[PDB]
C-alpha cells in the first residue's frame, strides 16, 4: 500500500511506529509492528505560494 | 513425651522453599518497579 | 525567566493539577516525558511536583 500526503517540515518525526503529537495521535496513526518504509521529500517550491 | 528431626527437616524444606518462591514476586530484574499496575500507569504501551 | 547557571525552583504543592491543558498546547516545541507517558498524567497523584 502507498500512503501520501503532505505535511510540516518538522512534523516528519512522527510519522514512525510509536510517537505521539498532532499530527500522529488524530491524522495518521502507523502501528507498531510496521513493516514498510516512509520517504519524504522537501517540496517548497510546488506547495506553497506568496 | 518429654527426635523427629528427620520428619520436622522434610516439613521444613518445602517451607523455606515457597517463602522464596513468593518473596521473588517483589525483586525488579532491572525494571522500573515490582507491580505491573505500575509500569502500565506510566509508560506507554511500546 | 531565571538564568541557566542558577535555575529556578518551584514546588507545586497539593493542587488539582491538569496536564492536558499543557500536553495539547501545541505552542511546545519540544515535550517529552520519561517516567511517565503523557496522556496518563492527569490520572495519577504523587507527593510533589
Amino acid at each position: 500500500y502507498a500512503d501520501s500526503f503532505v505535511i510540516r517540515g518538522d512534523e516528519v518525526r512522527q510519522i514512525a511506529p510509536g510517537q505521539t503529537g498532532k499530527i500522529a495521535d488524530y491524522n495518521y496513526k502507523l502501528p507498531d509492528d510496521f513493516t514498510g518504509c516512509v520517504i519524504a521529500w522537501n517540496s517548497n517550491n510546488l506547495d506553497s505560494k506568496v | 513425651s518429654s527426635a523427629l528431626g528427620k520428619l520436622q527437616d522434610v516439613v521444613n524444606q518445602n517451607a523455606q522453599a515457597l517463602n522464596t518462591l513468593v518473596k521473588q514476586l517483589s525483586s525488579n530484574f532491572g525494571a522500573i518497579s515490582s507491580v505491573l499496575n505500575d509500569i502500565l500507569s506510566r509508560l506507554d504501551p511500546p | 525567566f531565571a538564568s541557566v547557571y542558577a535555575w529556578n525552583r518551584k514546588r507545586i504543592s497539593n493542587c488539582v493539577a491538569d496536564y492536558s491543558v499543557l500536553y495539547n498546547s501545541a505552542s511546545f516545541s519540544t515535550f517529552k516525558c520519561y517516567g511517565v507517558s503523557p496522556t496518563k498524567l492527569n490520572d495519577l497523584c504523587f507527593t510533589n511536583v
